[PDB]
């Protein structure tokens, strides 16, 4: 029951500086080397580097000489990345791992930290519903910055037969839609509502659908 | 000095043995690799280590249909039996300590897609701008199109019946269960949905078109 978590996505402007976490669970931080791992949009994985977790010494590899910070805070169980002065091609998710060194592999990966680097602003999704055996009923997750956002159908009660597509991107905003399809005998006398959250700008919207 | 080097993409047929290549450089030709498997918006996952004369050891989450073979400077990762959940970024990757100094370096990863499956053709679900956003003087028309086989599609769109093209924004396909979906956006101002009779969502697939529309009226 090994867990690295990570922090969550962030949009950050070129020239400004972030700091990325990964807090490890289920083991002693301190006797395994913990790696990072940059991954661009539609790129292949990259590694930057690890920290000794036990004496805090970073290595880093040569593309990542000179912005680029590994620390560690052992007592919360956390290894931090930070990144200064900012560049646009910082865009990308980020990965801890740790290394066991039978065997040499990454055993164990946090689940990602997407970081935008764009001099746009940060929007909250405008959510509308969609309405039209089965009937299918969406919200539209419209104009929002940076990416991701999730979707859930009341609550997460609602799982199957739930679709939420890729996000579209124009103009620095991302749209995307999800849809749940239900029985044609509980709509409307039934209610579904959407809900959506929006982590790098802490918002969340619910959505009744109603008939148009 | 360690180079690792994949090819971006491979295509097999479904039940066949499949076989991935990752070449290490001349000068560490007798190396052990690792290959991981990648998934949309998941981490990777550990696949196997692989040694110079083919002995391996596979990970957690992996079935025995792979294995691992070696010839010179040649890792090869095998799936027997091709399966369509087979389809992922294979990435491989390898170690060194230098000085003192550890080191990893990643290939490129190759993108395994698994043909030869039944073909699906895709099902269009569309929906007319919301009240809410005509308020706001705007119209998204949204395309929803799911339950197709094999990932490619074109989509276009039209506005009575004559091409449009601004405006349209169109999704990658994604995987669901064994097949796809994706989505196609038009947006419009709230006066050109208005006064049109009718928007249509054209869909290709396999070189042939699927059409469904939306009527203002």
């Amino acid at each position: 029951s090994i867990q690295l978590v990570q922090s969550g996505p962030e949009l950050k402007k070129p020239g400004e500086t972030v700091r990325i976490s990964c807090k490890a669970s289920g083991y002693s931080f301190t006797t395994y080397g913990m790696n990072w791992v940059k991954q661009a949009p539609g790129k292949g994985l990259k590694w930057m580097g690890w920290i000794n977790t036990y004496s805090g010494v970073p290595t880093y590899a040569d593309d990542f000489k000179g912005r680029f910070a590994f620390s560690l805070e052992t007592s919360a169980s956390t290894a931090y990345l930070q990144i200064n002065i900012l560049k646009n091609e910082d865009t990308a998710t980020y990965f801890c791992a740790r290394r066991r060194s039978y065997s040499n592999y990454f055993d164990y990966w946090g689940q990602g930290s997407t970081l935008t680097v764009s001099s746009a602003k940060t929007t909250p999704p405008s959510v509308y519903p969609l309405a039209p055996s089965m009937v299918t009923l969406g919200c539209l997750v419209k104009g929002y910055f940076p990416e991701p956002v999730t979707v859930t159908w009341n609550s997460g009660s609602l799982s199957s037969g739930v679709h939420t597509f890729p996000a579209v991107l124009q103009s620095d905003l991302y749209t995307l839609s999800s849809s749940v399809t239900v029985p044609s005998s509980t709509w409307p006398s039934q209610t579904v509502t959407c809900n959506v959250a929006h982590p790098a700008s802490s918002t969340k919207v619910d959505k009744k659908i109603v008939p148009r | 000095q360690l180079v690792l080097t994949q090819s971006s993409s491979a295509s097999f047929s479904l039940g066949a043995s499949a076989k991935l290549t990752c070449t290490l450089s001349r000068q560490h030709s007798t190396y052990t690799i690792e290959w991981y498997q990648q998934q949309p918006l998941k981490p990777p996952k550990f696949v196997m280590e692989l040694k110079k004369d083919g002995s391996h050891s596979t990970g957690d989450g992996i079935p025995d249909r792979f294995s691992g073979s070696s010839s010179g400077a040649h890792r090869y990762l095998s799936i027997s039996n091709i399966q369509p959940e087979d389809e992922a970024i294979y990435i491989c990757g390898v170690g060194d300590t230098i000085k003192e100094q550890f080191v990893y370096v990643f290939g490129g990863g190759t993108k395994v897609t698994v043909l030869g499956q039944p073909k699906s053709t895709p099902t269009l679900t569309v929906f007319p701008p919301s009240s809410e956003e005509l308020k706001e003087n705007k119209a998204t028309l949204v395309c929803l199109i799911s339950n197709f086989s094999p990932s490619g599609v074109t989509v276009a769109w039209k506005a009575n019946g004559t091409p449009i093209t601004q405006g349209v924004d169109t999704s990658n396909p994604t995987k669901e269960g064994n097949k796809f979906m994706a989505s196609s956006f038009l947006h419009l101002t709230s006066d050109q949905w208005r006064s049109h009779n009718s928007f249509t969502c054209q869909v290709t697939h396999e070189g042939d078109t699927v059409e469904k529309s939306l009527s203002p009226a």
